[PDB]
């Protein structure tokens, strides 16, 4: 499901910005 | 009428913009409890006001760190930007100082913790919780352009709820005043929109797009792009695909349709009639606009309160010591601070 592969990405914890 | 609000709104900001308020408390005056999140250059903390006994949560930057990052105009823009607007949904700065190593922005503690933390817990919000909290961002929205503002950086890391259930609009480190276009590559890259990408112009048609991932990203639990990396978010994002959960209703799907749209010609916010294309959209059928901004609805959702300073409802994050170089550090640079 794309619940299962959002969970098990490395993207589910906190999200930075882009900086310069 | 909103035309009238609106440019009674422009006229209480322009004075504090012109003329900014500087240098209003000291450290000293402040008892430090914890730390509330943390960025590359700067912590969030829960501290005590002595002469009040008010609870507020103070942003310490660290000028050599904003520095080194090529933050020193944003960090301009966001300070100047928070003292100067005034709306129901966004947070209150109530006083700014700098020291000889940092920058301090004391703002009001909204005690409820982040969307992201809820949303996180609980997997998904239902339609009409999700349209409760995205109501709250088009009318900020609505306010913020309205003053040619463009915020950049919306996300539900960004949100937090307040004691009524309300979204107060925290960080503005991306928040910049723009007549014209803009280039500048920065928000988060699950929120980009494709034009800021394929590094062209832009304007505030970018946070119509962020809040059709916002919408998105609460009514599914997931952001409608993702991936391991940035570069392949990216790839998923200038593709021109989005594919929606067999739960969403017709009416969500069409309006997303409409926010996840890089045609600029085409996408909702950015039209003729400009923000009435989405206040007036099915979706938002049962939404009362002026309820909404008076704080009049039934939140969805009512935090738990332990009493004042409590911080149940945020993560635990490693205490640094707060350091005063005894010379003064980048004090040119951050002058009008
Ligand atoms: C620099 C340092 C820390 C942050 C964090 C990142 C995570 N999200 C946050 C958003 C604000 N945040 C607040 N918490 C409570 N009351 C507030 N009043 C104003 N900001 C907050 C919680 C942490 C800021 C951002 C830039």
């Amino acid at each position: 499901t794309t619940y299962a592969d959002f969970i098990a990405s490395g993207r589910t914890g906190r999200r930075n910005a882009i900086h310069d | 009428s909103v035309k009238e609000f609106l440019a009674k709104a422009k006229e209480d900001f322009l004075k504090k913009w012109e003329n900014p308020a500087q240098n209003t408390a000291h450290l000293d005056q402040f008892e430090r409890i914890k730390t509330l999140g943390t960025g590359s250059f700067g912590r969030v903390m829960l501290v005590k006001h002595m002469e009040t006994g008010n609870h507020y949560a103070m942003k310490i930057l660290d000028k050599q760190k904003v520095v080194k990052l090529k933050q020193i105009e944003h960090t301009l823009n966001e300070k100047r930007i928070l003292q100067a607007v005034n709306f129901p949904f966004l947070v209150k700065l109530e006083f700014s100082f700098k020291d000889n190593s940092n920058l301090y922005m004391v703002m009001e503690y909204v005690p409820g913790g982040e969307m992201f933390s809820h949303l996180r817990r609980i997997g998904r919000f239902s339609e009409p919780h999700a349209r409760f909290y995205a109501a709250q961002i088009v009318l900020t929205f609505e306010y913020l352009h309205s003053l040619d503002l463009i915020y950049r950086d919306l996300k539900p890391e960004n949100l937090l709820i307040d004691q009524q259930g309300y979204i107060q609009v925290t960080d503005f480190g991306f928040a910049k005043r723009v007549k014209g276009r803009t280039w500048t590559l920065c928000g988060t890259p699950e929120y980009l929109a494709p034009e800021i990408i394929l590094s062209k112009g832009y304007n505030k048609a970018v946070d119509w797009w962020a809040l059709g991932v916002l919408i998105y990203e609460m009514a599914a639990g997931y952001p409608p792009f993702f991936a391991d990396q940035p570069i392949q978010i990216y790839e998923k994002i200038v593709s021109g695909k989005v594919r929606f959960p067999s739960h969403f209703s017709s009416d969500l799907k069409d309006l997303l349709r409409n926010l996840l749209q890089v045609d600029l010609t085409k996408r909702f916010g950015n039209l003729k009639n400009g923000v009435n294309d989405i206040k007036n959209h099915k979706w938002f059928a049962t939404t009362d606009w002026i309820a909404i901004y008076q704080r009049k609805v039934e939140a969805p959702f009512i935090p738990k309160f332990k009493g004042p300073g409590d911080t149940s409802n945020f993560d635990d994050y490693e205490e640094e010591e707060i350091r005063v170089s005894i010379n003064e550090k980048c004090g040119k640079e951050f002058s009008e601070f």
